[PDB]
């Protein structure tokens, strides 16, 4: 019944400063240290430091020790991280776990882990701006093969930041469906593509049609796929 | 600093096949010190095994932890479908690091891609540049080989490959592969080809268009 | 700060780090034993050559606390255990010619075969042809050839063995080598307990007159059916032939069994039938005998012993030695090394040997030097009486391995009793005379120039068995022996089979045994498992006549309970021999 | 006082110290759940002396002392009051009138190696014993004999520290076993550490 | 007041289970430690199991991995499973109340206490015989022969006969079954004015016998 | 374990006479000493605790005292109801806490001769197919006391049992039975079956018997 909730996603430019909020409940919150781990989209975990919830002694990796502040309030039972001199390297997943690695009291090693997890916060640090997606259509082949399955998409292209939320029909198309994930540009801005496989005599009496929100841009959209 | 070393990277296996994944340590790591993780896609990581044998509170028994040393082994005895993830394992004997994962995968027949090709759409081309997109649909092994031909020449830097998770229910991989092109660039040539090269294709598979039909 | 506590504190220091050693070095030859290979060679060598380095290193260190001024006997006798010298007083000289001196001896006994095109090596090959063959003239052959060419290699070589051991002895201080081995059984400084190295003589010679006369109807009985195999070559009052003995020395009757058994037709008792069929396993054997000792108040084997022993055949990729040892690593570590298969031999096999485990578990409290018997014979006897009881048919019966339903007979208890007289008493005159004959040897009372005469004086005399061809001072028949090739001494047999049956006697005592002493099985009965410990808690940390005295009440070696044990059938030897000569002439020949 | 007494850092610590050079954690101005004693399926050493273990969360104290410390499954006895041996004599030595708990379990799977565990060492030689709590971290040779050791060990001159040179497959005697001492103390003082809701 | 009721005893087979359950009056159960104490002819008294206020138990090494204790404090109950019972765990049980003054504990209130055979024989039920007085003070009893296990109880008159009466301890026969004598001595005037009735109770056999003793 | 150690044994004493007990601990356990008393076909009963605070309900002839190492259990004047066995406990060491030996205190008295009843085999018994005579001395002193059974003047051996009751808390005697037990054939080979009672308390044996006719 522990559960551990972190602030929501912050998007920062290059050189700003980040400060993530992590409000424990239901445990004994002086007993256990906080640590933070991050992870970069499609890279492994990398631990960041850990803070004693007791006393405030802090341990921090080498790789942060002069970018990375934690803080405790023991009122709200709520662990802080604060990290400065941002850079595009930094965009990554971050989260706080119940530490025991080490010693709240007295600083020392102990035989555990990371227990509890909270659900991570999205931290993207790009020189970017808040953009909405261009939507194009990836339109069914016009030598489909009539006798068998066709296949269609949808292209979603520029946007910034991440998430972008894709369904079909307004969901009343899932079967088939394959919404990709998303890669970052050389220009700075994602890109997505999301296709569904369909049959192609449905082709000339179905109509598809792509649904795209971007709530970080306040951007929907809504692209009609028509064969040609 | 100790560096942990996961290999395989990938490891396929057949569900309810037993699953060992190896954790190699630079250094010798005191057995209180190594911890086990799990992640699922889009969740966030929970503790298995602590002191490298110790099983964490609502882990399954067929989850176990063994090793000493350098050497330091994870166990699932019979692989659940809940137990194909991401596995990384931990150590805090000196400072604290974690390896690079190792990625728990169904094992499945040889399944070979179905290939779609989509033209840019006359929008895109409006807007000042073309993009081209290769489909590879519903296939396993995740290794697949995607080239881009422009009028029979070969295309690099410019493409970018994005693949699915694998499927909950088919356990098949779908990939995508997008050549960006400017717009000048695109109405310069004339043939766009996709040609893929997969284990389950007895000969590499060219999916193609001209530009103006 | 006295000596005596110097000595003390030194012993203190030699505790720590021997258990230390020993451990690597034990457990080193565990991983060769258990895994045959070149790498553990090199592991097992550079940690016993570490051990004896330490050893050697300690020992130098130990001797510069004088032992007369050490009063207390425990470190008195730690120390003297430390302080042994041996063959390091011989000049740098004489100590590369004993040494070389045994290593040929030993080479040549083992690596010595008969050949002509094609060679014959004692085992398995002239070992087959002694135990087997019925041909007088192939065992004349096989015996005759194996002391020619092997005994007369040996000949020269011990003659200067004896002159540079008996010269070690006398730098020692004793009186030849003989007085020297004889020194395992000597206590000093303990009224009521001490045991002069002579008395062991006048012990040996004190009981071997008593079992002469079961020997001797036992002697007669063999004769007579042995004539009935070879009736054109053995005289019906001449000693028996020294190559129909089913051995190539004569040191067991064992083989003998198929020619003298006095009911052939009744079958002896083999539970691996009953074991096969029930489908028992090698652990379940170890259970079963860990439940007897149990039974009597023993601990329970440690989990360590289920978890480090091999007791079964490590497969055929990874090769091992199989032959049953029990080992006591120190430090707690006990385990036992067996190649078992579900056999009555195993069964029995695996109590012989976990008595030693319990032995070793007993005494393990000791101080590392005090950590062994009581005295050479010690272990083994404890071993054979667990063999004993657990052989027994109502052991057997107890533990369902035979029917409840299943008869008493007298005739098959006589074939018991007589195979166990072929290799129990059989082997105490052989092994008595081959020890006098070394003892008077080292002595210097016999002459070189009659080595081989008196040699076969003694075992016509005492044996009752003479040579078929005559041998003269060219051969060495004693040294075509493996302990007197190995300089192993040979009594520890002698005394070993006399104390085993004053345990067993006492035990089933103990016990409240109402029957004949063969019948009984010391199961369930912790009143002999307390005596017993009490004997097995000392290890060497009190006199053996002490030790002795906790299971048997008695400080001396005593034959007359290996009489009782044989009582029945020494009846009915007396009673198959009225017809038949008793006895043998020391003049008759067969050349 | 809301705060937790940090008994959880001191029995699953990762290392322990030397009996020699016993570690000693001072615990005060917290609440103690003695919890963590009561949920152990006791294959634990759990002996307590002057206070009963059931009477534990209605107690208060001055101060807690955690000493803890390795040794073998044959010393465990010896971290009692009135105890002998090397480790009472030499090493750490409770009093007479000790209350307190000590609390012992069998850590073979974390302090022995193949290689054998050298790094925890007790002292073997001094000239005196311990006077209750005390510590000797001393490692000048010990002098057996009447003659000056001038610093260097040999003959009578002993280095007093020596490894317990842990083997997994050891006997349980021999084999490593963490314990933890809490000593309780009341003076005439506030009390620091008392039960849930004393 | 306080009272404490013992209940659960008899024969078991050896490496047989049975639970012992103790009843408590008198007092707020769940307010106070429990313990199980044995006592044994050879060994003494020996503390078997602790359960606290806390759900804490304690055990020693000789039944740590045998025997469980618990309590239900809904009901004033203990509780002792007891299994893999080995021949010496042969003792009567007492169930009691520990409490302290300060730091110095003590057990102030004991069960009556409950025996526990642990044996490979089997229960046996008492044949009871009439010892009727001769033909002053005049002496008349019961003979209660031929059971096992032990105990079997008597009274007399239900209990309303209390003095002079003398139960003797019981006599392990040959047979291996306990045979015991209850006797009462009893005024020869009341030999037609009172009828004396021994009451023979034998739980392990649910046994119960009122033979009526006369002249 | 703390081992501890009772003497004396067994005790003997009068009415009215002061009786020591001794509790010695194998270390020293402070003043953490608890006495019991148990008597016959009773659980033990606390008296003292902290070696010397009287529990609530216990006379006051009772007294502990010692501390450290050896300890001591008073009974200034002892009463008959105070024949049992007593017993210390350490409460030092948790939670193993141990019991002394026990000492057990016999009171003495003056001597009480024996009231010596035979009982015949009821018919009850017969149908059974065994015969049981029962010799019974009640209410002696001392303990030691001699019965033989003679049937037809024939002193038997190895077919009786003897029971004696432990030392009545009222009046500080003893009981004893006598049960020579005979199969039905046996029973009806004889005819005349007697007790003869030895005691100190008797000028000259008392023999009681029956005929098997009644
Ligand atoms: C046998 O010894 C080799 C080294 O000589 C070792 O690598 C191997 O693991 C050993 N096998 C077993 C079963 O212990
Ligand atoms: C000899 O010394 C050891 C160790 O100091 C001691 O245990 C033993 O009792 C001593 N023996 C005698 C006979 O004094
Ligand atoms: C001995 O081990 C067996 C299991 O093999 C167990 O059942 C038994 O209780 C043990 N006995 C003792 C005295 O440890
Ligand atoms: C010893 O006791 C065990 C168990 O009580 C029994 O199974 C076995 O038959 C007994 N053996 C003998 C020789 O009495
Ligand atoms: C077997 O031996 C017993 C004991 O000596 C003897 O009484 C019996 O007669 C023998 N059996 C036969 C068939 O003679
Ligand atoms: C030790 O750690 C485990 C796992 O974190 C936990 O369940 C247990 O309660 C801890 N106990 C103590 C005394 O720290
Ligand atoms: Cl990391
Ligand atoms: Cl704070
Ligand atoms: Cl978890
Ligand atoms: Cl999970
Ligand atoms: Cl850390
Ligand atoms: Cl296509
Ligand atoms: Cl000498
Ligand atoms: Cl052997
Ligand atoms: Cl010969
Ligand atoms: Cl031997
Ligand atoms: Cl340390
Ligand atoms: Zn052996």
């Amino acid at each position: 019944q522990v559960q551990l909730v972190q602030s929501g996603a912050e998007v920062k430019k290059p050189g700003a400063s980040v400060k993530v909020s992590c409000k424990a409940s239901g445990y004994p919150f002086t007993s256990y240290g906080i640590s933070w781990v991050r992870q970069a989209p499609g890279q492994g975990l990398e631990w960041m430091g850990w803070i004693s919830t007791y006393n405030g002694n802090t341990n921090y990796a080498q790789k942060f020790q002069g970018r990375v502040t934690m803080t405790t309030d023991t009122s709200t039972t709520t662990g802080y991280m604060e990290l400065r001199r941002l850079r595009s390297d930094d965009t990554a997943v971050y989260y706080c776990a119940r530490d025991y690695t080490r010693g709240a009291w007295f600083g020392e090693s102990l035989i555990g882990g990371f227990d509890n997890w909270g659900q991570g916060t999205l931290v993207t640090v790009s020189s970017a701006s808040t953009k909405g997606p261009s939507v194009f259509p990836l339109a069914p082949s016009s030598k489909s093969t009539s006798g068998g399955t066709a296949a269609l998409g949808c292209l979603v292209k520029d946007y910034f930041p991440e998430p972008v939320t894709v369904s079909w029909n307004s969901g009343a198309l899932t079967s088939g469906v394959h919404t990709f994930p998303a890669v970052l540009q050389s220009s700075g801005l994602y890109s997505l593509s999301s296709v569904v496989t369909v049959p192609s005599s449905s082709l000339g009496t179905q109509t598809y049609i792509c649904n795209v929100n971007h709530k970080p841009s306040n951007t929907k959209v809504d692209k009609k796929v028509e064969p040609k | 600093e100790i560096v942990l070393t996961q290999s395989p990277g990938t490891l396929s296996l057949s569900p309810g096949e037993r699953a060992t994944l190896s954790c190699r340590a630079s250094q010798t790591v005191s057995s209180t010190s190594l911890a086990w993780y799990q992640q699922k896609p889009g969740q966030a990581p929970r503790l298995l095994i602590y002191g490298a044998s110790s099983r964490a509170t609502g882990i399954p028994d067929r989850f176990s932890g063994s090793g000493s040393g350098t050497d330091f082994t994870l166990t699932i005895s019979r692989l659940e479908p809940e137990d194909f993830a991401v596995y990384y394992c931990q150590q805090h004997d000196t400072s604290l690091t974690f390896g690079g994962g190792t990625k728990v995968e169904i094992k499945r027949t040889v399944a070979a891609p179905s290939v779609f090709i989509f033209p840019p759409s006359d929008e895109q081309l409006k807007s000042g540049t073309a993009s081209v997109v290769c489909l590879l649909n519903n296939f396993y092994p995740r290794e697949a080989k995607v080239q881009w031909k422009v009028d029979n020449a070969l295309q690099s830097g410019n493409s970018q490959e994005s693949v699915t998770e694998q499927d909950s229910k088919d356990s098949t991989y779908s990939l995508s592969s997008t050549l960006t092109l400017s717009k000048a660039d695109y109405e310069k040539h004339k043939v766009y080809a996709c040609e893929v090269t997969h284990q389950g294709l007895s000969s590499p598979v060219t999916k193609s268009f001209n530009r103006g039909e | 700060s006295t000596i005596e506590e110097q000595a003390k504190t030194f012993l203190d220091k030699f505790n720590h780090e021997a258990e230390d050693l020993f451990y690597q070095s034990s457990l080193a030859s565990w991983n060769y034993n258990t895994n045959i290979t070149e790498e553990n060679v090199q592991n097992m060598n550079n940690a016993g050559d570490k051990w004896s380095a330490f050893l050697k290193e300690q020992s130098t260190l130990a001797q510069m606390y004088p032992l007369q001024e050490i009063q207390n006997l425990t470190v008195k006798l730690q120390l003297q255990a430390l302080q042994q010298n041996g063959s390091s007083v011989l000049s740098e000289d004489k100590s590369k010619r004993l040494n070389t001196i045994l290593n040929t001896m030993s080479t040549i006994y083992s690596t010595g075969k008969v050949c002509n095109q094609e060679c014959l090596l004692l085992e398995p090959g002239l070992n087959e042809i002694m135990a087997n063959s019925l041909d007088y003239n192939e065992r004349l052959w096989a015996w005759e050839s194996w002391r020619s060419e092997v005994g007369k290699q040996l000949r020269p070589l011990y003659e200067e063995y004896v002159v540079l051991k008996n010269e070690m002895a006398r730098a020692n201080h004793y009186e030849d080598y003989g007085d020297y081995w004889r020194g395992d059984y000597e206590v000093n400084g303990v009224d009521g307990y001490d045991y002069s190295r002579g008395q062991l003589i006048e012990d040996v010679e004190h009981t071997f007159e008593e079992i002469k006369p079961l020997y001797e109807h036992l002697h007669a009985y063999v004769r007579a059916k042995l004539m009935n195999a070879y009736p054109s070559y053995i005289s019906p009052i001449g000693c028996l032939p020294a190559h129909l003995l089913g051995d190539m020395w004569g040191r067991f009757w064992t083989n003998l069994y198929s020619l003298t058994v006095p009911f052939g037709q009744k079958p002896n008792i083999d539970v691996t039938d009953a074991m096969v069929d029930q489908a028992w396993d090698a652990q379940r054997i170890f259970k079963e005998a860990e439940k007897f000792f149990v039974s009597v108040g023993l601990p329970n084997m440690t989990q360590g012993f289920w978890e480090n022993s091999m007791l079964t055949d490590p497969g055929n990729v990874q090769k091992a030695v199989c032959h049953p040892t029990a080992w006591d690593l120190g430090k707690g570590d006990f385990r036992i090394l067996m190649c078992t298969k579900v056999t009555m031999d195993d069964f029995l096999t695996a109590h012989h040997e976990m008595g030693h485990i319990q032995y070793d578990m007993a005494y393990a409290a000791q101080p590392f030097l005090l950590r062994n018997g009581a005295n050479e014979g010690f272990h083994e006897a404890v071993g054979e009486i667990m063999s004993l009881s657990a052989a027994t048919p109502k052991h057997l019966k107890s533990i369902g391995l035979l029917s409840p339903d299943f008869q008493e007979d007298n005739e098959t208890e006589i074939n018991f009793l007589l195979k166990q007289a072929l290799t129990i008493v059989g082997t105490l005159p052989f092994t008595y005379m081959l020890e006098k004959w070394r003892w008077m040897v080292f002595k210097g009372e016999i002459p070189k120039d009659q080595w081989m005469k008196k040699w076969w004086e003694m075992k016509r005399e005492i044996v009752g068995v003479v040579e078929p061809v005559p041998h003269d001072e060219t051969y060495c028949d004693p040294a075509s022996l493996f302990h007197v090739s190995n300089d192993y001494s040979f009594i520890r047999y002698y005394t070993r089979t006399l104390y085993q049956f004053q345990f067993q006697e006492a035990l089933c005592q103990a016990a409240k045994h109402e029957g004949p002493l063969h019948k009984c099985d010391i199961s369930n009965s912790t009143e002999a498992g307390q005596k017993l410990f009490n004997m097995l808690r000392l290890g060497k940390s009190e006199p053996w006549t002490l030790a002795l005295e906790n299971v048997v009440g008695a400080k001396n070696m005593n034959v007359r309970p290996l009489l009782n044990y044989f009582e029945p059938l020494f009846t009915w030897l007396k009673d198959q021999n009225k017809n038949s000569f008793v006895g043998w002439s020391t003049d008759w020949s067969p050349y | 006082i809301t705060n937790l007494c940090p008994f959880d850092e001191v029995f699953n610590a990762t290392r322990f110290a030397s009996v020699y050079a016993w570690n000693r954690k001072r615990i005060s101005n917290c609440v103690a759940d003695y919890s963590v004693l009561y949920n152990l399926a006791p294959f634990f050493t759990f002996k307590c002396y002057g206070v009963s273990p059931t009477k534990l969360n209605d107690l208060c104290f001055t101060n807690v002392y955690a000493d803890s410390f390795v040794i073998r499954g044959d010393e465990v006895r010896q971290i009692a009051p009135g105890q002998t041996g090397n480790i009472a004599d030499y090493n750490y030595k409770l009093p007479d009138d000790f209350t307190g708990c000590v609390i012992a379990w069998n850590s073979n799977k974390l302090d022995s190696k193949v290689s054998g565990n050298y790094n925890y060492l007790y002292r073997l030689f001094r000239k005196s014993n311990l006077k209750p709590f005390e510590r000797d971290i001393s490692t000048e040779i010990y002098q057996a004999g009447n003659k000056p050791c001038n610093g260097v060990a040999g003959f009578n001159c002993y280095f007093p520290l020596r490894s317990y040179s842990f083997r997994p497959t050891y006997g349980v005697g021999h084999q490593p076993y963490r314990v933890v001492v809490l000593s309780f103390e009341l003076l005439h003082a506030p009390a620091t550490v008392c039960g849930p809701k004393k």
